[PDB]
Parts: structure tokens; C-alpha cells; sequence
């Protein structure tokens, strides 16, 4: 029943050749969880727990949760970690999926870890994003920095472009956040 | 970087 009820860990090296042994998709510029994809049987280092299988959800590294975050910043973790890599993954499947707008609409009980996560996944993505708003800019607020300000027409582009993650009302004004660009 | 309190009321 939970979102987290399949998650398990995997440890891993690198290969010969330094890599993991498959390429990492997804990332919040694609809206997404990063996720595994085809796993090649005999280029992933295993050293213990569980396999991997292809397009798992990648959540944390070496205890770091990296769900929410850009493929860019998910392999600078994986830089910086020295073997052996634990990565705790989750097949999807069911409620479990890597659409990152969906799993935010999801409402979990408060208290739960499938609430912890998500909140978890939330502060990652605010990592790199500047939320937009429709309200008029503050006397003190920074452009591009604190807020994007655009107008509702706009707002309604964004989200009929499907570029928000995120979309809510708050007096009257609308706030969102959009995918971080790939730079 | 983090989010204000309105932004989080709105979602």
C-alpha cells in the first residue's frame, strides 16, 4: 500500500572503466525522478544486498537523498562518494512512478515516510528552482532570484506547457514552480 | 532556495 513499501539497497562499485554500468535518466529538468535505465547483466559491479533492475527510481546516494534534484547534480553526488556506492532504489509500478508533478499531487498521511520522502523530494527541487508568481514584486524581493513575476496569461501558458512541477493559489495569485533548466 | 510561507499555504 505505501510508496515506499519496495524500496531496497544496492551496493555497487565502478566498473573497470569507472563507470556504473548504465546510464542515469529522468531529473527534475524532465519533470522526473532520476531513474535507471537498461541495465546491462555484467557491466554493474555488484558487491552486496540486492540487484538492480532497469528503470528503478533512484532516491538516495550513499545515504544522500537525491530524488528531486537534476541529473546534473545526481551524478556530482555520485562524484563524490568513493566506492562501495549504496543506492536505494524502487521499481515502479503501481503508485510508484517517476512523474515528479503526479508524486508531489500525491497526499500522504502526515507522519508517514511516504510524507517524509516527499517532503525530502520538495527541498531538493527548491534547490535549483525560482518559484513564479502572478502577485506584484515586494519592496526587497530580487527577480529571478526570489521570484519569477509574470503575469496569470503567462502563469496559464507555463502550465498548459506542462513546465510547472508545482501549482497553487494563495489571496487571489497564483504560485508555481517550473522545471530547472539543463545549463 | 526555500520557499515563503504564502507559497507554501498556496500549494
Amino acid at each position: 500500500s505505501h510508496w515506499t513499501s519496495k524500496v531496497h539497497e544496492s551496493v555497487i562499485g565502478r566498473n573497470p572503466e569507472g563507470q556504473l554500468g548504465f546510464e542515469l535518466k529522468g531529473g527534475a529538468e524532465n519533470g522526473q525522478f532520476p531513474y535507471l535505465g537498461e541495465v546491462k547483466p555484467g557491466k554493474v559491479a555488484y558487491e552486496s544486498g540486492s540487484k538492480l533492475v532497469s528503470e528503478e527510481l533512484l532516491l538516495e546516494v550513499n545515504e544522500t537523498p537525491v530524488a528531486g534534484l537534476t541529473i546534473r547534480d545526481v551524478l556530482a553526488v555520485i562524484k563524490h562518494c568513493k566506492d562501495p556506492l549504496r543506492l536505494k532504489c524502487v521499481k515502479q509500478g503501481g503508485i510508484v512512478d517517476k512523474d515528479l508533478r503526479h508524486y508531489l499531487n500525491l497526499r500522504f498521511q502526515k507522519g508517514s515516510v511516504d510524507h517524509e520522502l516527499q517532503q525530502i523530494i520538495r527541498d531538493n527541487l527548491y534547490l535549483r528552482t525560482v518559484p513564479c508568481t502572478t502577485r506584484p514584486h515586494k519592496e526587497g524581493e530580487v527577480p529571478g532570484v526570489d521570484y519569477i513575476f509574470i503575469t496569470v496569461e503567462e502563469f496559464m501558458e507555463l502550465e498548459k506547457s506542462g513546465a510547472l512541477l508545482e501549482s497553487g493559489t494563495y489571496e487571489d495569485n497564483y504560485y508555481g514552480t517550473p522545471k530547472p533548466p539543463a545549463e | 532556495n526555500l520557499r515563503n510561507q504564502s507559497y507554501r499555504a498556496a500549494m
